[PDB]
């Protein structure tokens, strides 16, 4: 994680890593024009993609209304036994 | 994309739902699985496309 | 009994059934892009389609109705032209959905063929025109019977399902499939109706219910265990239409075979056929008082001065066969409503007038002789299936009405790829054992399933053949 | 729910013909008579046509396992699961509770 107002070693970091054969994820905070709170959100969200918990409580503060969301989308496969 | 689907198809048929409500609901109450996606945005009228 | 026994047993390899298997409601999906549907002029804004607009509507996509006249239905050129202008200026469209099988009328001009299919032949040939990438769902009402709950299903709603089953070959990427739907409009079958149009594939025959949804499929019903009930004697004259024909000799004889009394053949040129001496030579020799005729079956008043004067007094029409038909083959894209009403003119016409001069006398059994086409379907029978899967529906209308209606589905008689021959003895045998088990739509059909699963899944994948074992053994063998 | 609520709001009958895809011999299993083992006069009733259906992966279940699992325990893990997450709650959360 680089903590600039702008990305500067991203690239280094990028090419050492996929020349060393590792998984690893670079991202940056904020960037060229752009540091209101919408590129911080989207800096952590990006985070949290790419694996990092990030505690959403204190950026969506403690407790809200509770809205009702669809469950989860199962993707089923037949099974049964045959005869 | 069947879950961004069928919570797209829900928050069609929804008044006007509060986002940050969406966006606490979607943090706090469903399990983080390995396949993940973001939608961040200040303005709905994107959010939706 | 050896034989006997290797007989039967052959006999009952080569026995199936259609049925609507119940499946699950798919969850569906958004409508993606524009739609467009097109309707006849004559339902105009009333039942099934401003619902089914408005659940387009709810489903993503945007509606795009088209009022289309009766008249304009049959042209394929002004239709393509009305496509185009209504239209035009737009972006082209993702699918097509057709409610131009729900119109119950004939078309003017050409009296023995029905305004669904010629008008779904021109919509779809019309789109061939076109060029245009999407895919046509075309829906019907009361076209089938998913079970005994249903009214018995209407015949121009029939035909276009076999149209369409025998389009889906041919053109796999335009025709995309069909879903019948109940006599009411209503708002939940609509909402199931754009769920399921907007799904990924496979589900190419269905229909929609109040009861749930089903998918037409295929199954075994073999009659060794079903007990013989009014085993078949026929006492009295036996109507054979086109009896001079290869079919037809061959059950002419069949009935010659045992309990003949007179067998009143019916043909166009009767005498003049290539055969008919010896064909009467020797069913008098096995003692049946022939009679043969030269009269089209079509015309009314020839079948009925048929019936009043050439019907000995001493023998009551109580068996009737159906077999003659003339074999125009054409191919989807050179169709016209005169080469339908050809072809549906003997089948169609014969059948109605032969049922319509009965009733006033008992019938044992009125049999019809379907295709294989009806119901498996085959590239090139676009002109010859419709009437196949008309006379399905009727055998069902008069089997409700209460008389003993029976729609027997052949194969490839002795006298394709995949399909093995019929031989006389052997489906003359198959033919007694349905009339005798009473079945209402029996298929004697005999396939190796390990060449045609394989080569019917290559020409379309599809589901029908999932209830036969052979079928799936063979579908996993490649 | 809400499809319950849908279906008895409507009026809905949801009684439908047997499943055909269980390997029971439907067309060799009726008959009118009340009276004859193996045989029922009954042509229709509720069903579940996707009840073996299954996400065996989303639990860690394999294949082999599943196909030898009863289909009343599939149902409940997912209908559980499905209970969960309706209530506002983390099924993955519970974990220990
Ligand atoms: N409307 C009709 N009225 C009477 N006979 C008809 C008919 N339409 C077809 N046929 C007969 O039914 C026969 C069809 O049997 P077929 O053996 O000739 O070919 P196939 O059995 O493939 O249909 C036709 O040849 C025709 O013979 P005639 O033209 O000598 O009658």
């Amino acid at each position: 994680i680089e903590t600039t107002a702008h990305p500067v070693l991203a690239l280094a970091l990028e090419e050492t890593i996929e020349a060393t054969g590792s998984d690893a994820r670079v991202t940056g905070t904020l960037r060229r024009d752009h540091g209101d709170l919408t590129q911080l959100h989207t800096a952590l969200a990006t985070a949290w993609t790419h694996g990092i918990d990030v505690d959403w409580t204190a950026v969506l503060g403690d407790r809200r209304t509770p809205f009702e969301l669809p469950t989860y989308a199962f993707q089923r496969q037949r099974y049964w036994l045959e005869p | 994309r069947a879950q961004a689907r069928r919570l797209h198809t829900h928050l069609a048929r929804h008044p006007h739902p509060d986002p940050t409500d969406i966006a606490h609901a979607l943090a706090t109450t469903r399990t983080p699985h390995e396949h993940r996606a973001a939608l961040v945005t200040d303005d709905h009228g994107t959010r939706g496309p | 009994w050896r034989r006997r026994q290797r007989e039967q047993s052959a006999l009952d390899d080569l026995r199936y059934k259609v049925t609507w298997k119940p499946t699950a409601v798919a969850d569906g999906a958004s409508a993606t892009g524009t739609w467009l549907v097109v309707v006849p002029e004559s339902l105009a804004g009333g039942g099934w389609p401003v619902v089914v607009a408005r659940a387009v509507d709810q489903a993503g996509g945007r509606p795009v109705v088209l009022s289309v006249d009766a008249a304009d239905g049959a042209d394929r050129s002004r239709l393509g032209l009305r496509i185009h202008e209504a239209l035009g200026e737009g972006p082209v469209p993702d699918a097509v959905v057709s409610l131009l099988a729900l119109d119950p009328s004939a078309l003017p001009g050409l009296p023995d063929v029905p305004q669904a299919l010629a008008s779904t032949a021109a919509l779809v040939q019309a789109l061939l025109d076109l060029g245009l990438e999407a895919r046509l769902w075309c829906v019907t009402s009361g076209a089938v019977s998913v079970s005994g709950a249903d009214g018995p299903s209407a015949p121009e709603q029939a035909a276009v399902w076999g149209f369409g089953r025998v389009a889906g070959l041919e053109h796999p990427h335009l025709w995309a499939g069909l879903v019948d739907l109940p006599p009411e409009a209503d708002e939940r079958t609509a909402a199931r109706l754009v769920g399921v149009l907007a799904g990924a594939g496979g589900e190419d025959q269905v229909a929609l219910r109040s009861s749930g949804v089903f998918v037409r499929r295929l199954v075994r019903a073999p009659a060794s265990e079903v007990p013989a009930v009014r085993s078949w004697k026929p006492g009295g004259t036996v109507l054979v239409t086109g009896g001079t024909g290869g079919l037809g000799r061959q059950v002419a004889r069949w009935l010659a075979r045992g309990g003949a009394d007179h067998l009143l053949l019916v043909s166009r040129r009767g005498v003049d056929a290539p055969g008919a001496d010896e064909l009467v030579d020797e069913l008098t020799d096995l003692g049946a008082r022939v009679t043969v005729a030269a009269c089209d079956v079509a015309d009314r008043d020839a079948v009925q001065r048929l019936l009043s004067e050439q019907v000995p007094s001493d023998a009551p029409l109580t068996a009737v066969i159906h077999t003659a038909a003339v074999l125009d083959d054409g191919v989807i894209d050179s169709l016209s409503p005169e080469r339908m009403e050809q072809v549906l003119r003997v089948k169609v016409g014969g059948a109605v007038h032969l049922y319509e001069l009965t009733r006033e006398s008992d019938l044992s059994a009125f049999v019809l002789f379907s295709s294989f086409g009806s119901t498996f379907g085959l590239p090139g029978l676009g002109n010859y299936a419709p009437g196949n899967a008309a006379l399905e529906a009727l055998a069902e209308q008069w089997r409700a009405e209460g008389r003993p209606a029976t729609a027997v589905g052949w194969g490839t008689w002795a006298g394709t790829h995949g399909i093995h021959e019929l031989e006389p003895a052997l489906a003359t045998a198959a033919l007694e054992q349905a009339l005798e088990r009473d079945e209402s739509s029996p298929v004697i059909i005999d396939i190796d399933w390990e060449r045609f699963a394989v080569a019917f899944h290559a020409k379309r994948p599809t589901r029908g053949f999932e209830l036969v074992p052979e079928a799936q053994a063979a579908l996993e063998a490649a | 729910p809400e499809g319950l609520w849908e279906l008895v709001d409507s009026g809905t009958d949801a009684i439908a013909g047997f499943p055909l895809d269980r390997g029971w011999d439907v067309e060799g299993m009726y008959d009118p008579d009340a009276e004859a083992p193996g045989k029922t006069y009954v042509k229709e009733a509720g069903f579940l046509y996707d009840a073996g259906e299954f996400d065996a992966g989303f639990f860690g279940i394999s294949p082999r396992e599943a196909v030898s699992m009863d289909p009343q325990q599939r149902l409940m893990l997912e209908a559980s699961w499905e209970a969960f997450e309706r209530a506002g709650l983390d099924p993955a959360r519970q974990r220990g509770t």
